[PDB]
Formats: C-alpha cells, structure tokens, sequence
C-alpha cells in the first residue's frame, strides 16, 4: 500500500495528474481516514483538497476533481466533502461552488451542485464583506448572487432551475 | 520635490522610505530562485476583462499576513 | 558604443514621444528583451549603464521620452522564460478585481540614479518633466 500524507495530495491535485492520485482509495480504505479529516484539511485556512483541486485549473479544465469526487462517494463522505468551506476568518463560508462560480466553467458548478453543494452557502468572510478602504470584493455572499454580480447569465439561470437543489431567490 | 527633499533630511527616514514594497515575490528567476523585489500594490477592477491571466502569483485573494503560492509557475 | 549607449539605450534616445515612434520602439524594446532573455539570461540588460552611469530606465527619465517611461514601469510580457523581465505583475484575480504589483528595482529613492528622483531634480531643459509623473505608479 503506497503511503500518503497531506501534501502530496495537494501536489498531485494541482499538477493535474491522476496517474498519481490512483492509489488514495485504497489506501483511505485500509488507513479508515476520510477526506473530510483535520490531517488533510490546511491548519491555517480549512483548504480541503477540493478546494485546492478548484484553484489550480489547468486550462479551465481540470480533470483531478473528478476523481476525488468519486473517492468521497466511495467513502461515504461526499456531502461533508463539497460543503466543506475555509475556516479561517478572512475566507469564512467560502466552498468550492463559489469558486466554481467565479472561475466562470459552468461544466464545474454543475457537477458540484449534482454531488450535494449547498448553494446558500454564506461566504461571509473578511474578503467578501465590505471592510471600507480594504482590498475585497463584495457580492452579497451567496452564489447565485455571485453568478449574478459577476454577469454570468447562465449560471444564476442554472442555480435557480437544477433539479438537486433550487437556490432561494430571497435569500440574505 | 518636497517629498523628495523630505527624505533627503533624514537617513533613517529612508529605511521607513520603502514605499509598500514589503519585499514581495513575483515568481522565480531563470536558474528557478525567488524573485523577492520591492512591488507597489495597486488594486484594479475591470467589468469587461475578466482577467484569466497566465501569470498570478497568489492562487488565494487579497493580502491578511497569510501567503500562498500559484503552481502555475515553470518553476 | 563610444557614448557607452547599448542597443536598449540607443532605442531610448532614437523615441521622439510621437504617437507613432513610441508604437515601435517599446515594441522592439520588448523584443530584445525576449531575445536578451533566450539567448543567454545570466545577464540582465536593464542593469547596463552607458559612461553617464545611465540605466535604459534612467536614460527614458533624465531625457523627456515619456512612452519609453510609460512603457517600461507597465510592462507586463506574458511569455513563459520570460515572466521574470516583467515590472508590473498581478498577485491576485477575484473576478473583477484583481490587485496588481508594480515593481519598484532602481526607482523609489533608495539608488543612485532613481528615476523618481531623475524627473524631479530635472534641469528643465528636459520636456514632458510635469506630465511624466502622471505614468501610474509614479503617480501612486
């Protein structure tokens, strides 16, 4: 059994190999860890390897995310996985839909939003609140409200009508 | 021209002189070391280009005392 | 040469700050960057100074070539290998806003022949003195 720790799987997800990332399910399996643990998930901001996948995309098309998707499913762990958000007070809330929805690859919101992504997630970090003369960007801490403040018509159509969960057009 | 001869008068101003640079890296040299040069910062916004650049060098945004690298760097 | 003006100090003194000089010779300025990156990139071309101790920067800014200066504190070259003779770079892209890094190598006062100090201290001899602190970061 090939051994892993954290910091080759945020290697191997960013450098968009999957030949590597091959042998993690059945190390997951036999080690009785998950995904969703504090060995994998980043001390300093709570970055799990998903997010990390949804950073680094390589060519808007980034084909790791697929395959940890699939080790979630396996693990019985995939709503604890996609929800999974930054700790840290300056990315509170934010999940990977929100950078699916910033990164504007509508074929990454879908299949996020197909395996259970909370689509009120409340991204209400310091970067995303107003803080009046610091760096940020507020949209309103939502993602349908960034697929609309960042003029993504088909998205924020695609949040409102998915058959796996409705986003609520008065949310706040 | 006054804040230039402002800064003439004292030495020790000169060290407090380095304008926001924070000695900030910007990527890696040929021969793959870090850059580190003294960069002013100057936020934009742009609601025509949407800004999918090949080189940006902290994959997480804005600037809390916490750093974090782009892989898409050759070196 | 005699004057000790390279081929980036020679494009330096040959811009006239018309609209259709200062359209080629950034862009050959950028060009022998590019090559004088690929062929050999040990040697940084910006640090050689002719026999007044002028960098190209400092030549843009003690005579008045105002698009040659405009050029060089903005320029951004997107080539990988060539990543590194960028002066303004971004840091982040959140969307709409994204934060941008100018350098700051031999300007901000803590050289010899900065060039914030270069145009202020001109001899007023030297055209474009008040418009050449409006380029973005000399301004900020």
């Amino acid at each position: 059994l090939k051994l892993y720790d954290r910091r080759s799987i945020f290697d191997a997800v960013a450098q968009n190999n999957c030949q590597e990332l091959e042998s993690l399910l059945p190390f997951l399996q036999k080690s009785r860890k998950r995904l969703t643990d504090s060995e994998f998930k980043d001390p300093e901001t709570g970055k799990t390897c998903l997010l990390k996948a949804m950073l680094n995309l390589h060519n808007g098309q980034n084909d790791t995310i697929s395959l940890l998707l699939d080790i979630a499913r396996q693990t019985d762990s995939l709503k604890e996985f996609v929800n999974a958000s930054y700790t840290d007070s300056y990315y509170k809330g934010q999940t990977a839909l929100h950078i699916a929805i910033e990164r504007r690859n509508m074929a990454l919101v879908t299949l996020l939003v197909e395996n259970g992504a909370d689509v009120q997630a409340a991204a209400n970090g310091d970067f995303f609140k107003k803080t009046k003369g610091r760096p940020g960007f507020y949209f309103g801490e939502l993602p349908l409200s960034l697929a609309a403040c960042t003029n993504q018509l088909a998205i924020v159509k695609f949040l409102l009508q998915n058959s796996w969960q409705p986003a609520d057009i008065s949310a706040r | 021209i006054t804040i230039l001869d402002t800064e003439k008068s004292f030495l020790k101003c000169m060290r407090k002189a380095f304008r926001s640079g924070k000695l900030l890296q910007v990527g890696y040299t040929p021969d793959g070391k870090d850059d580190y040069r003294w960069c002013f910062r100057v936020d934009e916004v742009n609601w025509t280009t949407w800004n999918t650049n090949v080189g940006i060098i902290n994959e997480d945004p804005g600037n809390c005392e916490g750093v974090k690298r782009t892989l898409s760097f050759s070196l | 040469d005699s004057v000790g003006n390279t081929v980036l100090h020679a494009l330096v003194e040959v811009a006239d700050n018309t609209a259709d000089n200062t359209k080629f010779v950034t862009s050959m300025y950028n060009e022998i960057l590019i090559l004088g990156a690929k062929l050999h990139p040990t040697l940084k071309l910006e640090e050689l100074i002719n026999k007044k101790g002028l960098t190209p920067l400092a030549l843009a800014a003690s005579s008045g070539k105002i698009g040659v200066l405009a050029y060089i504190l903005q320029r951004e070259i997107q080539e990988p290998e060539c990543r590194h003779l960028s002066r303004k770079f971004t840091e982040w892209a959140y969307g709409p806003v994204h934060s941008s890094l100018y350098d700051l190598s031999c300007i901000d006062t803590c050289e010899k022949n900065s060039v914030l100090e270069v145009i202020a201290y001109s001899s007023s001899e030297t055209p474009n003195r008040h418009d050449m602190l409006l380029v973005e970061p000399l301004n900020r």
